[PDB]
């Protein structure tokens, strides 16, 4: 399961954060700062994979804002990248031409979409249209 | 800026 | 962009040339490599407008090392400008000549430097003095060949106090890099002449004038008395650096002063108000003032004996200033202000700086160790802090108690019961080891010492090497003192540290303890539980040889870092 | 002995830099920001950084860090003095200290930086003198810089000769939580705004204890200033000989003398604060202010700052005199009073709730500070005697001065 | 008027000290 | 300022009021709340958390927040003290062993400096078995007369039927509301 | 009732970190004042602002009881905000989720498919050692249902409970029997994940 998923910008500002592991707030902040420093101090040919604290810290940002994942050492690495790409595509479809400005404005919607997509670090919606339809139906409820 | 750009450009 | 800028610069219109120069300056400041256009701006260099000449000179200076080959097309312009009637143009040309880091360029600039050495303009004299110093720093051999030392020496004996101060500073810098051979020292006449111009030098000229006296060594008391009398007015200057230089000069002169004469007492009385004034300076200079006070504290500690109220750290004081305030208070701690120091430390323990709290605990412990008259007060403060229910404060209090016990344990038997139950669940190696050592050495006033050591023996094989050694020592001491209730405990400790302990030093210590136990238990009391002598505390005072050298180095980088002048430069 | 003084920005961008010795590469400025971030994040941040064998000394300005790199064991105090002079010059020339002016006046900024210091040795520091040779909207350098009088420009002509003095008092009181005052120091400030014709040489005379004792008049009320620091125009020799305060006043507002001595008198304001803070239920602010100053004096714009709880909310104010406003930005209650006559006694009763959930970490106990400012009040009792205004041409001067008493380091330790 | 204490006229020297 | 709108609103009833529901577990608190809100005895599992509801009666919306009596939930009553103006206590007279624990919990909750404006509202639950005590024996055992500055009222209600609930509501309205 | 968008714009307009902290405190003062009054109309905007501030790095200890109060509310937006607050600022070491067990149990039998799914996701994200003990019975009840949109959520809740409580896996052996014929990809994936975890 994915221990934590956090959307951080290139300048260091974090646009998303979802940790599936219960940690102290100071410890969580320190871990996030260390992850940002490692990502901010990494090149473009580092393979986007880091084994930090025995955790598969996978970083792959498709724009200025980067994305990170932390899975245990028990599964394949390309699966995390595929899941990240699928989540990005689903978010773009739900929003429509997603940019950094809209991500901050749609933080609650982004959190709801992440909850409806992955729960507890495990994959919850394998299809891409069923999750979008469910999100639209939930939004239309009011 | 660099923030209004699409995440995937699709 | 670049092509358009080059075309604009290759035009005959001054209005577009000024705009192009401004754009080039903005691009370089914006972080654009405009050195590729340096040869293009070379043609548009000899201009009547003064605004564009400064920009061209700045671009050449900033684009001189990058394109040294293209800089060969600027000697003629500098030579032509070195005789301009306008003093500002001459000063700018002199400054730009020394700023060009070209090995083949300073060779052709010697003639203009020689011509401007006797320049009548005092600003021109200062500019030439700066250019000579820059050339000597770039090429000491070239400066020696040009014979500029005689001109620089003769500059101090001429009019223009600002130019004289600049020449003195240049001579000091040249001698600073020189190997001490052929030093520019002057007799008492030169010192008197400089003192006469000290009251006429500017704010920057005062520092340059006082720096020369830092190297001279007085040989007579009358000369020293006159120097002290002349430097006394320097303490009433609004310039903090001038005040610092004057204080350093006075301290250096005090090394030869006679304590029998009344000049030393007057100097000591006149120095405290200066220190008080400097202590209320800007935050940037507060650290410098604190470092200077600490450096001069070890030399004449009787000057600031009554200066204790000002040593308190302010609420808005910076972290660096707060840290220095505690060190200043510790260095100036005395039994007269013991209650005030304890009150300040008690107030300093309620702050939110964990590093600040640790520093306050260390300072309180140092004050308690230094003065035995407040040992009871320090113990009470430590007990109150432990009762404060602060984890870092608890560890600090445990460390302070452990340190105090080894120093003054004769009347420390009344705190074992209070410290017996003080939340021993803390896993800090500096606190757990200290508590174990205190229990082992003070295993007489606690009737449940064996029971307390039982909880610490669960993970003795994996606690720590120092912690394991301290626990083994405490167990051995308890067995030697009371072996009826710890007969099995000693055997268990020996089995755990001798069989399941893989530490080489720990294994050797356990083997030695087991051999002593199996050889003669009676002799173990006189061998292991012996009365140790007085503990020699680490003296925080610097070495006398280093203190004297640091006295001369006043206001430099070595005073803040507390390192030798040759131990910090590269 | 700084190698190059540069002006940085809050994002690490260098607004402007100017090398003076060239012994350090300009690329070292890039490593300054990460070093500062590490030092701040570890508590080791200091104004003087150190990148290997090169020390990066910087001070925090209004919006940028005035970083001055150096390589050798240069005079750190000299560097600080040069930085302070540069800051004063920038404030005089530019009314604002922000990025809007750093990128707006670079044409004159480069010239000012080149003229101020050369090869690490500062040369020009007179803002008025520098304004006569470097302007943003050039003639030969003025002879005043070359002449001995670099703080009084000759040839200045004015229709009238009016000088406005300022007797600024700074009441600093350090009252511990036990109720005793530890640090009670009063710093005098003799600042005059001189606007006359020519180069007058002020001959200052006041009611100093040392001067009265020397003249034999050490029986009346005389100020015994522990620290007396004259300005640049003040002649040190004259004061050292017989306390003769003779100096050429500058053109404009300047600080001539600044007294600094301890105070053994009662505080002008006696503030008694009470804290009936319930355990996560409510809090009480039993703040009582007693004016120990003379009844003939009024403290204008009195703002007694009382630190409220960090998570406190829904406050209720039950006071007697003075408006009370809770500012969430400062996280404290300011006992604001427009005019506070001497001897007044204002009682306040604060009452607010608290969240049920306890805080994870402590917040500390900041001291209570007041912002009282009572002008026309001389607590120290130092009385100015005369000001010898002498001009070579000869004119009748009409000097003016006002005595202002304000609150300085008047902090009260919380319980 | 002006806050901070009204400006007052000052003398030239200590007339009582000669 | 003008208060005409307040008078116009109060002409037809504006005051709402609040209420609290505290007591030990299995004391009929959930059933009592259901009867007050709905009017029927609804079987419910033990209250792990709490139940929040509102009831409109006598032109006053008396909001009721049920609080459990679990050992891990006993110290959580301090959270409900915030923004609380009323409180109703439900006793369990059928638990002789738990009577002392309930009395101790009531004394501990009554010793809070923040909860002072709320008067005592004792509800005599389980008033259907012969072992149930009267309206004075329970008060004497709990020492309700020794609560200084506390307006306590003892009322006995039967969970199965619902007798006396209207009397308790009227007494609470009279104690809180001080108008005609 | 300051909207979350206005707060985001105000934060983006702040330059200095001290200025950002001052603005955050100014907004938090109004948020705490509204919360202390027992406001129920604009509670969603306050919850969103508090979540944004907590993500920004400011303390949010006082904003815990409001999330609990909104969790047991009836509005869908309020329920979603409360679930988000419990998922973000609620943790096992927080100790404030103990009272949320009753709210979760009440919402476990809710007719709305969005409230039940949100509650299941929140329980899975914040699975505790004691909440799962009192919530294990409800998880198994929903595991035998025929809701395709809820089968994955039930499987995820069971997996989270098993990970948090390894001794509770004995009650899941007969619930997952004969579940390899699910046409939906999500239900089959959830069943496979549950089998692998077991
Ligand atoms: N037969 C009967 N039982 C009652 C009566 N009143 C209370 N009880 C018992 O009290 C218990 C209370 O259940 P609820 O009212 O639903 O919930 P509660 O009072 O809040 O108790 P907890 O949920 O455990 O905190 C019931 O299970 C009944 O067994 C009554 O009038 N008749
Ligand atoms: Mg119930």
């Amino acid at each position: 399961m994915i221990h934590f998923i956090l959307l951080f910008s290139r300048q260091g500002k974090l646009r998303l954060q979802k940790w599936y592991i219960t940690l102290p707030d100071k410890e969580r902040k320190k871990i996030t700062r260390e992850i940002v420093q490692i990502i901010l101090s990494r090149g473009h040919r580092t393979s986007s994979f880091v084994d930090w604290k025995e955790l598969k810290l996978v970083y792959k940002r498709y724009a200025s804002l980067y994305f990170c994942c932390a899975i245990e050492n028990q599964d394949n690495e390309l699966l995390t990248l595929e899941i990240v790409h699928r989540y990005v595509e689903l978010l773009d479809k739900y929003f429509g031409n997603v940019c950094e400005l809209d991500i901050i404005f749609n933080f609650e919607k982004a959190y709801f979409i992440l909850d409806e997509f992955i729960i507890g670090g495990e994959i919850q919606e394998t299809s891409k249209k069923i999750a979008v339809k469910a999100i639209e139906d939930s939004d239309m409820l009011q | 800026k660099g923030e209004n750009t699409s995440l995937l450009h699709p | 962009e670049i092509f358009e800028l080059k075309a604009e610069l290759n035009s005959d219109k001054k209005e577009k040339k000024k705009e192009a120069v401004k754009k080039v300056i903005a691009s370089m400041t914006v972080g654009k490599d405009v050195s590729a256009l340096f040869p293009d701006v070379v043609n548009c260099m000899q201009t009547d407008n003064l605004e564009l000449k400064k920009l061209v000179y700045l671009y050449l200076m900033n684009y001189a090392k990058s394109q040294p080959d293209m800089a060969i097309m600027a000697v003629n312009t500098f030579v032509k400008d070195c005789e301009d009637p306008n003093p500002l143009i001459r000063a700018l040309a002199v400054r730009t000549m020394g700023c060009i880091r070209v090995d083949k360029i300073t060779e052709y600039l010697c003639e203009p430097l020689r011509k401007c050495l006797k320049d009548e303009d005092p600003y021109v004299r200062k500019t030439a003095a700066v250019c000579v110093a820059k050339l000597h720093d770039i090429n000491a051999q070239l400066v020696e060949d040009q014979g500029f030392l005689d001109t620089l020496k003769d500059l101090i004996s001429d009019s223009n106090p600002m130019v004289v101060a600049n020449a003195v500073a240049a001579l000091s810098e040249i001698a600073e890099s020189h190997p001490s051979s052929n030093l520019l020292d002057l007799n008492p006449q030169s010192i008197n002449k400089l003192l006469t111009a000290l009251n006429e030098c500017t704010e920057w000229g005062q520092i340059f004038i006082l720096d020369c006296l830092a190297n001279y060594m007085p040989k007579d008391d009358r000369e020293a008395q006159s120097i002290c009398e002349r430097v006394t007015p320097r303490l009433s200057h609004a310039n903090s650096a001038v005040v610092l230089s004057a204080v350093k000069v006075l301290m250096k002169f005090m090394e030869m002063l006679s304590k029998d004469l009344d000049y030393y007492g007057t100097l000591l009385k006149k120095l405290a108000p200066p220190l008080v004034t400097l202590l209320s300076a800007e935050p940037e200079l507060q650290y410098v003032a604190l470092r200077n006070i600490n450096l001069i504290v070890q030399k004449r500690p009787e000057i600031l004996k009554h200066e204790m109220k000002v040593f308190f750290v302010k609420y808005n004081d910076p972290i660096y200033v707060k840290l220095e305030k505690l060190d200043i208070m510790i260095r100036l701690a005395s039994q007269a202000n013991i209650a005030q120091v304890l009150a300040e430390l008690r107030e300093y323990a309620t702050e939110v700086d964990v590093d600040f709290v640790r520093k306050a605990v260390r300072a309180i412990g140092r004050c308690a160790i230094k003065v035995e008259q407040s040992a009871e007060r320090c113990v009470s403060t430590l007990l109150d802090l432990i009762q404060t229910k602060v984890n870092y404060v608890v560890q600090e209090a445990i460390v302070v108690i452990k340190d105090i016990f080894r120093k003054y344990p004769n009347k420390y038997e009344s705190v074992i019961a209070t410290l017996c139950e003080n939340l021993d669940s803390l896993d800090e190696p500096e606190a757990r080891a200290a508590m174990i050592w205190i229990v082992g050495e003070y295993a007489e006033r606690i009737d449940n010492a064996d029971e307390l050591l039982e909880s610490f023996l669960e993970g003795f094989h994996d606690k720590s090497t120092q912690v394991q050694l301290q626990l083994l020592t405490a167990i051995v001491k308890l067995f030697l003192k009371k072996p009826t209730e710890t007969q099995e405990l000693v055997q268990q400790v020996l089995s755990l540290a001798t069989q399941d302990s893989d530490n080489p030093d720990l294994r050797d210590r356990g083997y030695i303890y087991w051999r002593l136990l199996s050889t003669d238990p009676v002799a173990a009391k006189e061998v292991v539980l012996a009365e140790k002598p007085l503990i020699s505390e680490e003296t925080d005072l610097i070495e006398p040889t280093l203190l004297d050298e640091l006295i001369c180095y006043i206001g430099t980088l070595a005073s803040v870092y507390h390192k030798p002048p040759s131990a910090f430069v590269e | 002995s700084a190698s190059a003084v540069y002006v940085l920005d809050l994002k690490g961008k260098v607004l402007i830099c100017r090398n003076y010795r060239g012994d350090v590469d300009m690329s070292e400025v890039e490593h300054f920001m990460p070093i500062l971030m590490e030092k701040e994040e570890e508590g080791m941040l200091s104004p003087i950084l150190a990148h290997g064998g090169v020390r990066f000394m910087w001070i925090k300005h209004n919006n940028l860090y005035l970083v001055a790199t150096s390589k050798k064991n240069a005079c750190v105090s000299l560097v600080f003095s040069f930085l302070y002079k540069v800051v004063q010059v920038f404030s005089e020339y530019f009314k604002e200290l922000e990025e809007e002016s750093i990128r707006d006046n670079f044409v004159i900024i480069y010239e000012l930086l080149d003229e101020l210091m050369d090869f690490g040795y500062p040369q020009t520091t007179d803002s008025k003198i520098l304004q006569e040779y470097i302007t943003q909207e050039a003639p030969r350098p003025p002879a005043t810089v070359t002449n001995a009088v670099s703080w009084r420009s000759e040839g200045i002509k004015y229709r009238k000769n009016e000088v406005f003095l300022d007797v600024i008092e700074a009441v600093n009181l350090l009252v511990s939580a036990n109720g005793n005052v530890l640090r009670s120091e009063i710093v005098g400030s003799i600042k005059m705004r001189v606007f006359l014709s020519g180069m007058p040489e002020l001959r200052l005379g006041l009611n100093d204890k040392v001067l009265f004792d020397n003249t034999g008049r050490g029986k009346s009320k005389s100020v015994e200033l522990e620290d007396v620091k004259f300005h640049q125009c003040v002649r040190l020799s004259r004061f050292e000989n017989d306390r003769t305060i003779s100096f050429i006043p500058p053109d404009g507002e300047f600080e001539l003398m600044s007294y600094r001595l301890n105070t053994h008198v009662k505080p002008l304001i006696w503030i008694e604060s009470v804290i009936e803070k319930h355990s996560h239920s409510r809090i009480e602010y039993m703040v009582k202010a007693k004016s120990q100053f003379k009844r003939r004096s009024t403290a204008n714009n009195v703002e007694i700052h009382i630190p409220v709880p960090n998570d406190a909310d829904s406050p209720k104010f039950k006071t007697t005199v003075g408006s009370v406003k809770w500012v969430p930005e400062n996280s404290e209650i300011v006992w604001s009073v427009k005019s506070f006559p001497g001897g007044k006694e204002y009682l306040m009763r604060a009452h607010f709730g608290l969240p049920s959930v306890e805080a994870e970490d402590k917040e500390g106990k900041p001291p209570i500070s007041v912002k009282f400012e009572i002008p026309y009040f001389t607590t120290s009792g130092i009385q100015v005697r005369y000001l010898k205004i002498i001009e070579k041409s000869g004119y009748q001067a009409l000097p003016w001065v006002r005595y202002i008493t304000q609150n300085g380091d008047y902090q009260l330790r919380t319980q | 008027d002006r806050k901070g204490g009204s400006y007052s006229q000052a003398a030239g020297s200590d007339s009582a000290q000669s | 300022g003008n208060i005409f709108a307040n008078l116009f609103k109060g002409l037809f009833g504006k005051k709402e009021m609040r209420i609290l529901m505290v007591g030990l577990d299995a004391a009929g608190k959930t059933t009592i709340l259901y009867k007050l809100k709905l009017g029927e005895i609804v079987t419910t599992i033990p209250t792990i958390g709490f139940n929040v509801e509102t009831v409109e009666y006598k032109n006053i919306s008396f909001t009721v927040w049920d609080v459990g009596g679990q050992d891990k939930i006993r110290p959580l009553w301090r959270h409900y003290f915030q923004n609380t103006q009323g409180l109703i206590f439900v006793v369990d007279s059928n638990d002789r062993e738990r009577v002392n624990e309930a009395r101790e919990e009531l004394m501990r909750m009554l010793a809070e400096d923040e909860l002072r404006d709320a008067v005592l509202l004792v509800f005599a639950n389980k008033q259907d078995l012969p072992n149930a005590m009267n309206a004075a024996e329970i008060t004497d055992k709990l020492g309700l007369h020794s609560l200084r500055h506390r307006n306590w009222y003892i009322q006995a209600t039967c969970a199965t039927s619902g007798d006396g609930l209207y009397e308790g509501l009227d007494w609470l309205s009279n104690q809180l509301r001080n108008q005609k | 009732p300051i909207r979350l968008r206005e707060l985001i714009r105000t934060i983006r307009t702040a330059r200095t970190q001290a200025e950002e902290r001052e603005m955050i405190q100014k907004e938090c003062a109004a948020i705490r004042s509204s919360f202390r009054e027992e406001d129920n109309t604009y509670r969603c905007r306050n919850v969103a602002k508090l979540l944004y501030m907590h993500m920004l790095g400011y303390p949010a200890h006082f904003g815990q009881l409001e999330c609990l109060k909104l969790i047991a509310s009836q509005k869908f937006t309020d329920k979603r905000i409360g679930y988000l607050g419990a998922m973000l600022l609620l943790d096992e070491r927080q100790d404030v989720h103990l009272l949320m067990t009753n709210c979760i149990k009440n919402d476990l039998n809710h007719s709305t498919q969005f409230v039940q799914g949100l509650a299941l996701c929140t329980l899975g994200c914040m699975g505790s050692s004691e909440m799962c003990r009192d919530l294990a019975g409800e998880v198994e009840k929903l595991l035998k249902t025929s809701n395709s949109y809820l089968r994955k959520k039930a499987a995820l809740c069971a997996v989270h409970v098993i990970r948090k409580v390894p001794e509770l896996m004995e009650m899941f052996l007969p619930a997952t029997k004969n579940l390899l014929n699910e046409k939906n990809h999500g239900v089959l994936h959830t069943s496979v994940v549950l089998l692998t975890e077991m």
